[PDB]
């Protein structure tokens, strides 16, 4: 009945009880199709002049490295500072992972200095069934946000999996189906990005990348006429 | 004084001051997203309602934004934030996106001492009932938070009133106080027993 005085009982969160955590794949077969190479940029973005970085982007996956996630890191500080307009189309997206903490209000304090304006928030809930603390924390923090940003003019908000091994910061891929299934366009940026989550249908662009492949000019060239205005979920534009 | 009281009334009017200070405060305000205008919710006199204490403040949609400014506006830092994840009875899940969920701020002012912080997590997992009917849940995760102290909640309906909490509230059957010190206060403020302007 009451999984909040179970988990005091018994150590067991409650999103430990959730359960169960048709033509989709006809949809996942058309973002596949439509998918640029993959691309990929070793940078330092601290000292990265962001411009470079071209065209502008549809969607923006920002996933910088915070300090809580240890228990180089970023500060909002630091991320505040990060000149995410310059690079955004005039009608775009982003996804801005926020942690647990002060986070929660200073990335809508980023959205908002970014031109955006929050139309959903992520939440990743975090299990504990293979294994049964911030100063001013009132209650056991056992989740994590990602927050959802529009400028210009199936899924659900909750991403359940269990709890990663410690020092593991990634967060979960269902975020990237989560995003492609909203048919947002073609341009997606991935922003702290790292080897393991170089995908199809993305650019990254991270301090810890050991290769990179990009080139500003090939890159664009997958979004040239015809192919300016595609959502990444209809069929391609035939050739000759 | 230990059971639950309540005093039906519109909470923009009322004199809280008679009421005395509290370790909770928490609230379901009618966000205009009956509505109460963002400037009735920023003019609320949550401010005399503590001095060392935690703030639960329910949001949707665009409160989660006003709600952040009315939390800080009134003296609060945000600390916490509690998911309620909505399930049928069988433990399955109820624009861009469908909505498995509800958020509840949790604010701090002052420097609360004594509570017990961190014997509960930040996710509950809770039957849906009648609608904007929150979870019982949260009054049990209070009160191990803060045991046997004096709490109050804001826009509560008749479900909503509980041991130890004063329940305010327009659709709340009449006044119903038994605190003597509250009584007396009360009794000194409204005399012929009428909260209007
Ligand atoms: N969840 C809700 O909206 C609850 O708050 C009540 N309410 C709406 N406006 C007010 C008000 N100015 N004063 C006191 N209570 C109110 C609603 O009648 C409902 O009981």
């Amino acid at each position: 009945n009451d999984y909040c005085q179970h988990f005091v009982d018994t150590g067991h969160r409650p999103q430990n009880f959730i359960r169960d955590v048709e033509l989709i794949r006809l949809k996942d077969e058309l973002i596949a199709k439509s998918n640029t190479p993959p691309m990929y940029l070793q940078a330092d973005i601290e000292a990265f002049d962001i411009r470079e970085l071209t065209p502008k982007f549809d969607v923006i996956l920002l996933e910088p490295p915070l300090e809580e996630y240890y228990r180089k890191c970023w500060t909002w500080d630091d991320i505040m500072k990060l000149e995410i307009d310059e690079i955004a189309a005039p009608r775009s997206f982003i996804f801005l992972w926020c942690g647990s903490g002060e986070g929660l209000d200073l990335g809508r304090v980023c959205l908002r200095k970014w031109g955006y304006r929050r139309c959903e928030d992520i939440c990743w809930i975090k299990t504990n069934k293979n294994n049964p603390l911030d100063p001013k924390a009132v209650f056991q923090r056992t989740k994590e946000h990602c927050l959802m940003g529009i400028k210009g003019t199936v899924d659900i908000d909750l991403i359940i999996t269990e709890e990663p091994e410690i020092g593991n910061i990634e967060k979960p891929v269902e975020i990237f189906h989560i995003i492609e299934h909203f048919c947002l366009g073609r341009r997606r940026l991935h922003l702290f990005g790292r080897d393991s989550t170089i995908r199809p249908g993305w650019l990254t662009v991270g301090p810890t990348l050991t290769n990179s492949n990009y080139n500003a000019e090939t890159y664009a060239s997958y979004f040239s006429a015809p192919n300016s205005y595609l959502t990444g979920c209809t069929e391609e534009i035939e050739r000759l | 004084l230990f059971p639950p009281q309540w005093i039906c009334c519109d909470i923009r009017y009322l004199d809280v001051s008679i009421l005395g200070k509290f370790a909770v405060v928490m609230a379901d305000p009618p966000w205009d997203i009956g509505t109460l205008t963002d400037d009735e919710m920023r003019r609320l006199n949550i401010p005399v309602l503590q001095d060392d204490g935690f703030l639960f403040l329910w949001v949707t949609g665009r409160a989660m934004e006003l709600g952040r400014e009315c939390l800080n506006l009134w003296g609060y830092e945000r600390v916490d934030e509690i998911i309620w994840v909505k399930t049928n009875q069988l433990q399955r899940i109820i624009h861009w996106l469908n909505h498995g969920k509800e958020h509840c701020l949790v604010g701090v002012k002052g420097n609360p001492q004594g509570f017990n912080q961190g014997l509960d997590c930040d996710v509950i997992v809770a039957e849906v009932r009648s609608t904007s009917h929150k979870p019982d849940e949260i009054y049990g995760m209070i009160e191990r938070l803060s045991p046997g102290t004096r709490k109050i909640e804001l826009f509560g309906r008749p479900h909503n009133v509980q041991p130890n909490w004063i329940t305010l509230g327009n659709q709340l059957d009449g006044i119903h106080l038994l605190d003597p010190d509250v009584v007396a206060r009360f009794k000194q403020r409204y005399p012929d027993g009428i909260i209007s302007k």
